[PDB]
């Protein structure tokens, strides 16, 4: 399922708490070409294996930080890095990236989701659209 | 020798001056908008920004700080002219007792020549809180024109500085190499500066300083007085002065330094005629520390292989609870100027203000202890400085953590442990300044509304129940029997603060015991809690300037950004420049309180006018007790009682004071617009202004843009400090100069 | 959770995607523009509302636009 | 004096209320289409001019009366 | 019709130019919705906060621009 | 009398101000063109743009109570 | 030299020379016909 | 019998009581007498300090019409330099550069030209170019 040594840390306060066990929690792993030092999102320096690796992490938006870091902090960029979403019963959801291409580049097969045909200035005045569940950017 | 130095490295030419904005390259492109001004301004003496190489930053550092000489020294000889030419210094000196200092006179063009009181000796002038004129009387100081030489050669000193930065950087700037010598920096600026300074001063106090204010203080007039150097051109006065000068220098090499007993004496306390310190004191106290710096030179390995490592010392410091020690940081304090400037602040700042808190105790210099506006002015200014000074070693370092930290030279090194359990420290921090808080602010609201509800028994007085500062009481005890018992060779306690006799000179006291009580456990628990609240925010600040739990990625977006976004419900001041936004509110209040506290107690309890027979008469008597339990005590006994000399302030001399007091009023106001407001609103207000003036075809090149978010926090809070610290200025000088 | 809309006017210069820090945005093959390409939000529910996206959109006016709602777990981006 | 300040302070709040609620209006229940050309829309219209004169007479105002009382100050 | 070097004024209603005037830098003659490309004087409000220019450029259909020259 | 009269109309035209330029702006200005939609009270429109904060007509609304307390002080 | 030429006209320098030289013309002439509450 | 609450300082016992004791403004030692002489001829209230009246009488013409003529045609100067500098710099190729750098040649030729501003505006209003167009101003979107 998740396999990968944990990077050799000595332990802070920053870590995960109660939510981990009760909510969720995030994976980050990726493949080291050197043990080195890099920076935890959530305070503190601990060096990473050469090899395979597996983070825990509270957040998404944490784990994609250790991924910036990651593709820009270091000469062999490490661009194979993955995170999923694991949940208490077991299950893992596989994240970033979607479908393997990084979203910063097009790639086909795509769907586009919240695009309007219309332009900022042609929503729809909010009196005609009173006393019903909806705003001018849902219609 | 380990000079190296690069020659003509920048040409001096004039074209730049012609180009603002050439430091940075977001600038120097042109303006478009207003912002472009502001950048300018701000952006300008941030060298590290500006260039990546480390040795151009070192030399503009070297360069800009010859430049604060420079102006300093400019600020100096200003000085001693305007004490030289436009001030009664000559007059003063023979009626000091009689005379108020003033070295500041006004042009009558609109009426202010009303501001020209009378100082006494028919002399018409405003009145200076410095003290200068004790400084020169203790200097030997005694002709103007001695005065003026000292101004021309603070002029010329100041041209020097000058050339100096001139020349180190436009022409000979030093190498990376050169700065790095912190081992060769510290001996040169341990023995060669300090220890070479108290040395010269000793040597001015015993050549010069002592025989003038012994015959000052016998009833010599000034003119009697032989120059300075008349007693080393003819030793035979300073023999018949000081008899152990006969003996000339053989006993200093023989080590029979006895001899020199009675100009180097260790008596303590105060001089019965002046109110200040004995010269001879003072002359073995500045040798002494001398002969102390010098030793503490020739510590370090520089040139000779005989001496100390700093790396070996840091390195071979650490233990089982500290990882690595005190590793890498010999690195981080020899590559990082942000890191030496917020250790360097932060020491210096507390410096000033041990320098506030014991020159008022020990007054070093003649006739201080009885100008009470010069004591409280001279106090609550070096106290200002040393909270900005605090402030700013706060700031700077949150802006290394964010710049020069790198976390792979700092791996379980002390460094990274405190960023391990800084949410510990924060919690518990934070906890302790909420107890703090809680029960001593309690410990005032209770007692206000015991008092209201006429129930004073059940107060926090000394009536009442006591809470006793019993271990400062017994420090003072301790500190009173001192003479004879702990310290024999001593002949009195170090200040008649702690205890003993009351020091009076002129009938004016001097120096009385100051004795705590309720309310001074009450008030010096306070200062804790607004000192644990501020290091807190501060802290916070350094700490977390890197990321946190809420935003993982602050050091990417800069050390100064307004905010995140609105999202995670909101990320509205979260980097460290807004930590130290906070922290200079806070810096105000607990200072504020400080001085509040020190005038009060010094008015209540100490200061007044003795009688003949020896009852002492205190300025607002002994209202300090039993008032200052409660804030409305505090609101009507100090702040309406005393301020009462401000506000009937107009038609006199006085008036500019209380003009200024409102003054300050105002400008504080002026400040909530920017703190309480945001830019969007203003900048829909210029849009419309904007349209109005493009009506008439008058619209400018440069678009105006409102203030930015940084901006509009740093004027407000600029503006709220000014207004209150001039509100709090101008109270106390009209105060303590209404209160004779 | 909050919702992002992208209209007709964008350009398809990527920057609102780089600028995201949570992965919500996304880049796919479009006509209306040269660059023959359009920003999209599939991954909705992990935005935070940040306004990065907006603040890097170099149009006229904001081709993609935020409009913060419910508030959940993820939108507050808490870790406890 | 108390009840000059107090039906004082309340009519203060009250025409505060007026001009929120007047705005809220604007922001929900007026219709451009229906009030076209009309003096509802003849307001939001001029609203540059409105607001600039309005910010002319008030700094006009303040400059001189703030100087009149520091000059006698 | 707009070619290079035409002055024409802005009608997009909520652009930051509106009613003022620009010069068109470039057409592009595909099925693109917006081909206009105009180049003005002044700047908007683009930029993070404390960002001291903005953006002096924009993509405007055909139908948007009244030609003045 | 007349000061403290002259400095009322300075403080009624004031707070006018401030009411007024937030009813009207409260549809959209050049900042926010598009201000209706997001309501009559939302936070802001982040620290992009120049920074927004505070361009809400509830924001008006805010600021303009402490002119109102100031006039009736 | 030109460079100096073209730093001396600065907004901040042109600005502060014109407020000085107001000043200077307002006190000159109120020192010399002081307390001008009308002209009489 | 306009300002029966006013009486002339000439006559008020309080001013005249109060302007022996007039302070000296500047180092001249009778100019307190100067602004007794001066300030006896204005209207004092029952204090016997002078009162300005503006109403339009021309008797207490010099109380607010010298003054505000005299102000207008200072500040009509200023804002016609300041405009006419503006609109000539606008048509250069750097007119913000000019804006933070003065052009002192173009700066004083137009700072010495502003004594005849009143015509110059007439001028400017009667042919049309003194004031833009409401089609030809950028507008917020309503
Ligand atoms: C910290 C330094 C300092 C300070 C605060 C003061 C403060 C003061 N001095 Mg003083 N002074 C100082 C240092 C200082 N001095 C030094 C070092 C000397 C020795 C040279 C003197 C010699 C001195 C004399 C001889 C006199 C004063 C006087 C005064 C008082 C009147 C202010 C004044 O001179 O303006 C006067 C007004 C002006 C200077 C305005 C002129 C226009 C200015 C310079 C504009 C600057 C720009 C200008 C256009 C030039 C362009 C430069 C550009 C290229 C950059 C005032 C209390 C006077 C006094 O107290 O008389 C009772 C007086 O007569 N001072
Ligand atoms: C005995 C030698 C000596 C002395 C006295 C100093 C003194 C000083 N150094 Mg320094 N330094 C030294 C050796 C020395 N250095 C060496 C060997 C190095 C290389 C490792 C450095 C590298 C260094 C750096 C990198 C910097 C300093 C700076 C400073 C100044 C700090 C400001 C201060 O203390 O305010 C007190 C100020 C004064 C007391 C005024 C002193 C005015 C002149 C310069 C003193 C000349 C004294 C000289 C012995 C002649 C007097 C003898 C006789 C005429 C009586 C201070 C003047 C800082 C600076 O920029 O200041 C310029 C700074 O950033 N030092
Ligand atoms: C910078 C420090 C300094 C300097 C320059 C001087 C300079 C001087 N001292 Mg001196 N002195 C000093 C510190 C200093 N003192 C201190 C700290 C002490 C106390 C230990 C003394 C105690 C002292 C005595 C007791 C005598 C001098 C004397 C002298 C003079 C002749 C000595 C000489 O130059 O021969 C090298 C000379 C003016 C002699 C003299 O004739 O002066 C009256 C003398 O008898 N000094
Ligand atoms: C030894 C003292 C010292 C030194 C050398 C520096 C050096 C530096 N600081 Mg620092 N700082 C200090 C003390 C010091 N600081 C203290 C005590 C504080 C606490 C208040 C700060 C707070 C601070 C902040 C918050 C920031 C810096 C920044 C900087 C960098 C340059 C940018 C700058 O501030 O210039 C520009 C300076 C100005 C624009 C100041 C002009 C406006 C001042 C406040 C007006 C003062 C008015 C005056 C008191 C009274 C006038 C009254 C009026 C009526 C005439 C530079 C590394 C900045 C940075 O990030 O650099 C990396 C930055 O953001 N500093
Ligand atoms: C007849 C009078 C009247 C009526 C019917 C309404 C009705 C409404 N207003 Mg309105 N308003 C009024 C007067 C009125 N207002 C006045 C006078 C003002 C100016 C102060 C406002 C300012 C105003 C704003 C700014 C807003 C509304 C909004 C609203 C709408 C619902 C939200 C709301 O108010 O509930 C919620 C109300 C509250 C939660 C009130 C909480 C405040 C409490 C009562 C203060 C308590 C003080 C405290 C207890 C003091 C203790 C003292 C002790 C220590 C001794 C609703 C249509 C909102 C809207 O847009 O909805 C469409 C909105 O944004 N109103
Ligand atoms: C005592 C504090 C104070 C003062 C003086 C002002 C003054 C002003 N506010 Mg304001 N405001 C304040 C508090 C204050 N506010 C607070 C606490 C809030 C709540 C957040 C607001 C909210 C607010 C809003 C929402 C608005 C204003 C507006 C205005 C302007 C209206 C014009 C006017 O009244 O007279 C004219 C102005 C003055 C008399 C002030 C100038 C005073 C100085 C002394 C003049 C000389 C300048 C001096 C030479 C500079 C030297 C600096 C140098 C030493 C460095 C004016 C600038 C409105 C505005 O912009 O109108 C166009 C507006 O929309 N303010
Ligand atoms: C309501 C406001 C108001 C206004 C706008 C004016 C305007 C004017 N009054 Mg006026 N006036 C007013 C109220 C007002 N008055 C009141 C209430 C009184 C009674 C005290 C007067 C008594 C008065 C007199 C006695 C005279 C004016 C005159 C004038 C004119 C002066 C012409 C000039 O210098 O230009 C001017 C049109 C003068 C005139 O006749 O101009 C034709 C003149 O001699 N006024
Ligand atoms: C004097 C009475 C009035 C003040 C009473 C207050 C005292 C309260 C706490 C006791 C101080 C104990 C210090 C021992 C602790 C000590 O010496 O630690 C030393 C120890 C390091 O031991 P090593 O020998 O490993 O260290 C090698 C070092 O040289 C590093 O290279 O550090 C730790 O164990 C971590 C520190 C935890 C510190 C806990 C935080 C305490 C914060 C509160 C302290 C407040 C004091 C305020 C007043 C000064
Ligand atoms: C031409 C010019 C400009 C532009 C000028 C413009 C565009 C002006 C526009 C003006 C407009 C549109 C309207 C003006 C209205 C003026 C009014 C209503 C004046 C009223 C006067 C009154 C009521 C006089 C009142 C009493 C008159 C009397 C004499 C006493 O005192 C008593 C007292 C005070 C009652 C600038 C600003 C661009 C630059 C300037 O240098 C020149
Ligand atoms: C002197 C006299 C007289 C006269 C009087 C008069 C003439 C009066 C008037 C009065 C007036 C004339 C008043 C007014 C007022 C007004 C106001 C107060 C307003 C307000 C407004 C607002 C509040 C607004 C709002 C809104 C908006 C904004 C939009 C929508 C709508 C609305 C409306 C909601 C008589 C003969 C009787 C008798 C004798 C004496
Ligand atoms: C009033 C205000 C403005 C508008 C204020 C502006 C645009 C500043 C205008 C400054 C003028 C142009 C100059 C005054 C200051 C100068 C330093 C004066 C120099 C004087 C010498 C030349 C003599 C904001 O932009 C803002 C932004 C964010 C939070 C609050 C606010 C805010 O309260
Ligand atoms: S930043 Fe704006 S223009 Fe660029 S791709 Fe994103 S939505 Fe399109
Ligand atoms: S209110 Fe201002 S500081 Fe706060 S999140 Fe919005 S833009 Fe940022």
């Amino acid at each position: 399922e998740l396999s990968g040594q944990p990077p050799k840390f000595g332990g802070s306060t920053g870590g995960l708490l109660s939510k981990a066990n009760r909510e969720e929690k995030y994976a980050i792993t990726w493949t080291s070409a050197s043990e080195q030092v890099f920076e935890m999102p959530t305070g503190g320096a601990a060096i990473m294996n050469e090899g395979e690796n597996l983070l825990y992490l509270a957040r998404k938006e944490q784990c994609l930080a250790l991924g910036t870091q990651l593709r820009t902090k270091f000469k062999p960029k490490i661009q194979d890095y993955k995170i999923y979403r694991v949940y208490p019963s077991g299950e893992v959801q596989y994240l970033h990236p979607a479908d393997g291409v990084f979203p910063e580049k097009v790639n086909e097969g795509r769907e586009a989701q919240g695009t309007k045909t219309r332009r900022i200035g042609q929503n729809p005045e909010p009196v005609t659209i009173k006393f019903s569940g909806k705003a001018p950017y849902e219609v | 020798a380990k000079v190296s130095v690069d020659n003509n490295p920048v040409p001096t030419s004039f074209e730049k001056w012609g180009k603002p904005g050439h430091f940075d390259r977001t600038l120097a492109r042109g303006p478009k908008t207003t912002t472009w001004i502001w950048n300018l301004h701000a952006n300008a003496h941030d060298f590290d920004s500006q260039t990546s190489d480390l040795e151009d930053v070192s030399r503009k550092i070297f360069s800009a700080h010859f430049g604060h000489l420079a102006v300093v020294f400019v600020w100096l000889s200003g000085m001693y002219f305007h004490g030289a030419k436009f001030s009664n210094y000559e007059g003063w000196l023979a009626d000091p007792t009689h005379i108020k200092p003033s070295a500041q006179v006004v042009w009558p063009i609109v009426g202010q020549g009303i501001l020209n009181g009378d100082v006494g000796g028919g002399f018409h002038g405003i009145q200076i809180t410095s003290g200068l004129f004790y400084l020169w009387r203790a200097s030997g100081f005694t002709d103007s024109y001695q005065l003026y030489c000292t101004a021309i050669g603070g002029l010329v000193m100041a041209a020097l500085m000058l050339f100096a930065g001139w020349f180190h950087y436009h022409v000979k700037a030093p190498k990376l190499e050169w700065f790095q010598n912190v081992e060769s920096m510290m001996n040169h600026h341990l023995a060669g500066l300090l220890g070479l300074g108290s040395l010269g001063w000793a040597g001015h106090q015993i050549h010069v300083s002592m025989p003038i204010n012994k015959l000052l203080d016998a009833g010599v007039a000034p003119k009697d007085i032989p120059l300075p150097h008349e007693f080393i051109l003819e030793p035979s006065k300073m023999a018949e002065l000081y008899p152990s000068f006969a003996q000339g220098l053989t006993p200093f090499f023989t080590l029979n330094w006895g001899v020199y007993s009675d100009f180097l004496t260790f008596k303590g306390g105060l001089n019965p005629v002046t109110g200040g310190l004995w010269l001879s004191d003072t002359a073995h106290h500045h040798l002494a520390i001398a002969v102390l710096f010098i030793i503490a030179g020739h510590m370090y390995r520089t040139n000779w292989g005989i001496g100390h490592s700093m790396k070996e010392i840091l390195e071979a410091h650490k233990g089982p609870f500290t990882g690595e020690g005190h590793k890498g940081l010999y690195e981080i304090l020899t590559t990082s100027w942000h890191a030496q400037l917020a250790i360097n602040l932060a020491l210096l700042g507390s410096l000033t203000i041990i320098v506030a808190q014991h020159m008022y105790a020990m007054p070093p210099y003649p006739y201080q202890a009885i100008d009470y506006a010069t004591q409280l002015s001279l106090f609550t200014h070096h106290m200002w400085i040393g909270g900005f000074l605090i402030v700013g070693a706060g700031a700077h370092g949150a802006i290394f953590m964010v710049r020069d930290y790198d976390p792979a030279k700092n791996v379980n090194n002390l460094l990274d442990r405190m960023l391990r359990h800084r949410d510990a420290i924060i919690s518990h921090l934070n906890w302790v300044c909420i107890f703090l808080g809680f029960h001593s602010f309690g410990l005032y609201i209770h007692n206000d509304t015991m008092r209201a509800l006429g129930r004073p028994q059940d107060m926090f007085s000394d009536t009442a129940i006591q809470l006793q500062p019993i271990f400062a009481q017994w420090v003072q005890h301790l500190h009173t029997l001192a003479p004879g018992a702990t310290a024999p060779n001593a002949l009195a306690t170090a200040s008649y603060a702690f205890g003993g006799e009351t020091i009076a000179v002129a009938g004016k006291v001097a120096m009385m015991p100051i004795t705590l009580g309720t309310a001074d456990f009450m008030v010096h628990h306070i200062h804790a809690f607004t000192i644990h609240v501020t290091a807190l925010i501060l802290l916070k600040g350094v700490l977390y300037a890197r990321s946190s739990r809420l935003v993982p990625d602050k050091a990417n977006l800069g050390f100064r950004f307004p905010c995140d976004g609105p999202g995670r419900g909101g990320t509205c001041q979260v980097s460290g420049w807004d930590h130290v936004f906070l922290g200079l509110f806070w810096m105000y209040n607990s200072l504020s309180i400080v001085i509040f506290h020190f005038s009060w107690k010094m008015q209540s309890d100490v200061w007044g006018t003795v009688s003949p027979d020896g009852s002492v008469t205190h300025v607002t008597l002994g209202n300090f007790a039993q008032s200052a339990i409660t804030i409305n005590g505090w609101l009507r006994d100090f702040l309406w009682a005393q301020a009462a000399n401000v506000i009937n302030s107009y038609g006199s001399a006085l008036s500019a004071y209380g003009i200024m007091f409102l003054a300050g009023h105002f400008v504080f106001a002026f400040s909530l617009m920017f703190l309480f407001s945001g830019r969007g609103y203003w900048q829909e207000l210029i849009e419309s202004i904007v349209w109005a003036h493009n009506k008439l075809n008058v619209a400018p090149a440069i678009q105006p843009r409102a203030l930015s978010i940084i901006q509009g926090r740093a004027v407000g809070v600029a503006h709220y400090l000014l207004g209150g610290i001039v509100t709090t200025w101008a109270f106390f000088l009209a105060r303590s100069l209404s209160i004779g | 959770s909050h919702s992002v809309k992208i209209y007709d006017t964008c350009i398809g210069c990527t920057q609102c995607v780089r600028a995201c820090p949570l992965d919500v945005l996304e880049m796919v093959p479009w006509d209306g523009c040269k660059a023959a390409q359009i920003a999209s939000s599939p991954r909705t529910e992990d935005c935070v509302g940040c306004k990065r996206c907006e603040t890097a959109c170099p149009t006229d006016f904001l081709s993609i636009r935020v409009y913060l709602g419910a508030e959940t777990t993820r939108s507050m981006g808490l870790a406890y | 004096a108390a009840l000059y300040t107090h039906h004082q302070y309340i009519a203060g709040f009250l025409m505060v209320g007026a001009f929120a609620h007047g705005a809220i209006f604007f922001v929900r229940d007026y219709d451009p289409v229906a009030n076209k050309d009309n003096v509802l829309a003849r307001m939001l219209e001029h609203k540059e001019a409105l607001i600039s004169h309005l910010s002319w007479v008030s700094l006009f105002l303040g400059f001189h009366t703030l100087g009149l009382y520091v000059h006698n100050d | 019709a707009l070619n290079r070097g035409d002055k024409v004024r802005i009608k997009r209603t909520e652009s930051y130019w509106y009613g003022d005037v620009g010069t068109v830098a470039s057409v592009e003659k595909s099925g693109i919705l917006y081909p206009v490309i105009v180049r003005f004087d002044r700047v908007n409000y683009n930029g993070f906060s404390g960002s001291a220019s903005g953006v002096n450029t924009n993509n405007f259909a055909e139908n948007e621009l009244e030609l003045v020259q | 009398d007349f000061l403290v009269h002259h400095a009322i109309a300075l403080g009624l035209h004031t707070t006018a101000l401030i009411l007024i330029k937030g009813a009207l702006d409260a549809r959209g200005s050049k900042l926010m063109p598009d201000k209706k939609d997001f309501g009559y009270s939302f936070p802001c429109d982040g620290p992009g743009r120049g920074g927004t904060c505070d361009i809400s007509a509830w924001d008006a609304f805010y600021l303009a109570m402490f002119w109102m307390l100031n006039t009736l002080g | 030299m030109d460079g100096l030429k073209s730093f001396l006209s600065t907004a901040p320098v042109m600005i502060m020379a014109l407020l000085t030289f107001t000043a200077g013309i307002l006190i000159e002439f109120n020192r010399f016909y002081p307390d001008l509450l009308f002209h009489p | 019998d306009d300002f029966a609450n006013l009486t002339p300082c000439s006559e008020n016992p309080a001013y005249l009581a109060k302007s022996k004791n007039f302070l000296n403004t500047t180092n001249d030692p009778n100019s307190g007498k100067i602004r007794a002489e001066r300030y006896a001829s204005a209207l004092c209230g029952p204090e016997g300090y002078p009162h300005l009246i503006v109403d339009g009488r021309f008797t207490h013409a010099g109380d607010f019409l010298i003054p505000s003529i005299l102000f207008l045609y200072i500040a009509g100067w200023i804002g016609w330099v300041g405009r006419s500098y503006l609109i000539e710099i606008r048509e250069s190729k750097n007119p913000e550069m000019q804006e933070v750098v003065i052009n002192v040649p173009l700066a004083i030729k137009k700072m010495l030209g502003g004594f005849l501003w009143p015509l110059a505006a007439v001028g400017e209003y009667t042919s049309g170019k003194l004031v833009m167009k409401d089609s030809e101003i950028p507008t917020s979107p309503r």
